[PDB]
RNA sequence: ACGACCAGGGCUACACACGUGCUACAAUGGCGCAUACAAAGAGAAGCGACCUCGCGAGAGCAAGCGGACCUCAUAAAGUGCGUCGUAGUCCGGAUUGGAGUCUGCAACUCGACUCCAUGAAGUCGGAAUCGCUAGUAAUCGUGGAUCAGAAUGCCACGGUG
């Protein structure tokens, strides 16, 4: 149901369903189903509550949801307020790992402009 | 002060890393974990304050030893 | 190519070969787990007190008949052109035209 | 990144002139062109002259440096945008 | 709270030996402390007024003020009584809890912290410091905040003059650049 | 000095337009598990088994091989069984944060690869325009040259058809 202030969906296996939760993926999902001793395939809604209850603290375990937006939110604050490349090229939407700016790079540039004129 | 116009202020705790606990009334609401304080802070002590784990110089002497 | 070129990368074959052992004994240092840290890090040093040319890593095979830098065959040490006039001139042994 | 095992990187001639400006007071700026060389915990206070291939680029160090490359801090490239 | 009965139990007895005051009345202390934000850019958006309020609220525990504009300024775009700014007045135990947590949490907090300014006494024994960042007090999470924003903060005292001001915020341990 | 040596930088820039590609938009499919059938090649400053360690990239030890002997190297699409159930999804894998590994004096600009997290656009593409007549097109994997490392390129090879 309820995990990390989320709801995980009724219908999901438990593991896709668990990859719902932010900061939490097929490789967590499984380990947290694999700790806990529920078999994947059950359905959320075929869950009983108190098995809920032991996920919830497998999902503690791990950063999830807020904690972890604003771990990664002030990460890209420290590159930037430090002034490495990787910081200048986060402030100007351009791509910081490497990458080609000539053409392509439009998921960091997103759409195209019409040549600013 | 008005009633039901002000944000609920409570007493809450701040331990910071190096353990100095200091009991401070505020609006957070939930204990706060405190990473630096004014008795460690380096320019307040006047003294480089012992490595805390998570900051790059400790990072850097954990993963290699420079001697 | 130039005749610079041409005496650099006779340098940097020098250099490579003056400095092989030396830089073989450091970077064995270097990669040894059981060696102490404070070793690796004199190893470290001292392989960047060496010269740069002493790496073999910077050593571009050219045509040994005019030293371009590009299209090298390593069997036969010679770029395409030269390749191409030697096996048309019988120079090469065994190499024909392949057809299959 | 350079492998663990072989430890941080730092040229040799950099690393003498820092523990030089440790040991005396050396505020004045180090002027150097190792932009591959890793920051030190050793260097934070300092001012670190980075070349940018045409100019050095003063650089004060600070404690979120540590870990990171000298040239990471010198942009070499000027764009001021296409149509300005 | 701990830091008033700071001032009376240890305060007081410093300043009257150095300053050789003979009435225990004559020896400075804090009036009030006032956090101003100006949002100029409420002219554009009503909220981002709100939001500002909702941060100085979160920051001191009280309903902040929404000041308006004493005049129009064609310069800025503004007709008088625009709500363009908040203010929160913290005085009594507000006030010094404010303070204690400032000195003790968030003035450790800003980045390349080299000291707070000491010529910024008025002339009059007030103090006047500007926050450029405020996720620097803990009430500020970072996480559910629109756009980071900066605050003034002023604490009014009845110092004579600037020597007297600085000697009081000094006894509380005020981090001054030295 | 338009010659020569060196250290950094650039050739990787980025409002934009085009050429050539790759991967998709799914159910003739995705994923899990079990299991079958190639060809052609390379290799001594090299290919590097077995075993052990690590989630992994890899590492440590160490046999064999100048090779129809050993190694790269366990083809994949296929097949069987489950699951998903037409959703921007158990599709797609771009981007970005964190942690690594290897090569190399040295991976900041600007390497490849790994792991954990993130989960863009895209629901089949207008005018136009390209290739192909049979083991061809389509699709699927494999090797090589260059090369310290660095292919979605290139040159080759077979599987189904
Ligand atoms: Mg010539
Ligand atoms: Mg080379
Ligand atoms: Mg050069
Ligand atoms: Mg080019
Ligand atoms: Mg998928
Ligand atoms: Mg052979
Ligand atoms: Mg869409
Ligand atoms: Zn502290």
């Amino acid at each position: 149901a309820r995990i990390a202030g989320i709801n995980i969906p009724d219908h999901k296996h438990a593991v896709i369903a668990l990859t719902s939760i932010y900061g939490v993926g097929k490789t967590r999902s499984k380990a947290i189903l694999a700790a806990a001793g529920i078999a994947e395939d059950v359905k959320i809604s075929e869950l009983s509550e108190g098995q809920i209850d032991t996920l919830r603290d497998e999902v503690a375990k791990f950063v999830v949801e807020g904690d972890l937006r604003r771990e990664i939110s002030m990460s890209i604050k420290r590159l930037m307020d430090l002034g490495c490349y990787r910081g200048l090229r986060h402030r100007r939407g351009l791509p910081v790992r490497g990458q080609r700016t000539k053409t392509n790079a439009r998921t960091r540039k997103g759409p195209r402009k019409p040549i600013k004129k | 002060m008005k009633k039901d116009i002000h944000p609920k202020y409570e007493e809450i705790t701040a331990s910071c890393s190096c353990g100095n606990v200091m009991k401070i009334r505020s609006t957070v609401g939930h204990d706060l974990n405190l990473d630096v304080c004014s008795k460690c802070h380096p320019f307040f002590t006047g003294k480089q304050r012992d490595v805390a784990t998570g900051g790059r110089v400790d990072r850097f002497n954990k993963r290699f030893n420079i001697p | 190519a130039k005749q610079s070129m041409k005496a650099r990368e006779v340098k940097r074959v020098a250099l490579a070969d003056k400095y092989f052992a030396k830089r073989a004994e450091l970077k064995a240092i270097i990669s040894d787990v059981n060696a102490s840290d404070e070793d690796r890090w004199n190893a470290v040093l001292k392989l960047q007190t060496l010269p740069r040319d002493s790496s073999p890593s910077r050593q571009r095979n050219r045509c040994r008949q005019t030293g371009r830098p590009h299209g090298f065959l390593r069997k036969f040490g010679l770029s395409r052109i030269k390749v191409r006039e030697a096996a048309m001139r019988g120079e090469i042994p065994g190499l024909k035209k392949a057809s299959w | 990144p350079r492998s663990l095992k072989k430890g941080p990187f730092i040229d040799l001639h950099l690393l003498k002139k820092v523990e030089k400006a440790v040991e005396s007071g050396d505020k004045k700026p180090l002027r150097t062109w190792s932009r591959r060389s890793t920051i030190f915990p050793n260097m934070i206070g300092l001012t670190i002259a980075v070349h940018n291939g045409r100019q050095h680029v003063p650089v004060f160090v600070t404690d979120e440096m540590v870990g990171h490359k000298l040239g990471e801090f010198a942009p070499t490239r000027t764009y001021r945008g296409h149509a300005a | 709270a701990k830091l008033h009965d700071y001032y009376k139990d240890e305060v007081v007895k410093k300043l009257m030996t150095e300053f050789n005051y003979n009435s225990v009345m004559q020896v400075p202390r804090v009036e009030k402390i006032t956090l101003n934000m100006g949002v100029g850019e409420a002219i554009a958006d009503k909220k981002l007024l709100d939001n500002a309020a909702a941060d100085l609220a979160a920051i001191s525990g009280q309903k902040p003020l929404i000041t308006k504009a004493r005049k129009s300024v064609a310069g800025f775009k503004i007709r008088q009584g625009y709500p363009i700014g908040c203010k929160v007045t913290l005085r009594g135990e507000r006030m010094w809890e404010f303070f204690e947590r400032l000195i003790t949490i968030a003035v450790p907090r800003i980045r390349d912290f080299r000291g707070l300014s000491a010529k910024s006494f008025d002339g009059r024994g007030n103090y006047s410091m500007g926050v450029r960042e405020q996720i620097i007090f803990p009430e500020i999470d970072y996480d559910k905040v629109d756009r980071v924003r900066g605050l003034d903060i002023t604490i009014t005292t009845t110092a004579k003059s600037d020597e007297e001001g600085r000697a009081l915020l000094a006894a509380f341990d005020f981090p001054f650049r030295k």
